[PDB]
């Protein structure tokens, strides 16, 4: 799910994988291994599990 | 058991509201019940 603050505002969004301990698989997406791609937050601004 | 959904799609989504803040509103009806008689609920 992708939180947003409805483009009018801003177009930066944050997901959310719901229902996984991303402290291991999602927060280690390699290239192109999380599903909405963009592989450039493998880290991103911040994982709040 | 709740994991078994979580074979096949069967994700359970969680409650906003968690037990603990249900808890802290019920706590705070009571307080103001109490200590405040019916006026809290109909203005200060
Ligand atoms: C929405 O976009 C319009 C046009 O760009 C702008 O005037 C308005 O302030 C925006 N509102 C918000 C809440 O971003
Ligand atoms: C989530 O993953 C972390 C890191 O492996 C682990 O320490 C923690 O126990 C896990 N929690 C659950 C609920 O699986």
């Amino acid at each position: 799910s992708v939180i947003t603050p409805g483009t009018n505002t801003s177009n930066q969004v944050a997901v959310l994988y719901q229902g996984v301990n991303c402290t291991e698989v999602p927060v280690a997406i390699h290239a192109d291994q999380l599903t909405p791609t963009w592989r450039v937050y493998s880290t991103g601004s911040n994982v709040f599990q | 058991l709740i994991c078994a959904q979580k074979f096949n799609g069967l994700t359970v989504l969680p409650p906003l509201l968690t037990d603990e803040m249900i808890a802290q509103y019920t706590s705070a009806l009571l307080a103001g019940t109490i200590t405040s008689g019916w006026t809290f609920g109909a203005g200060p």
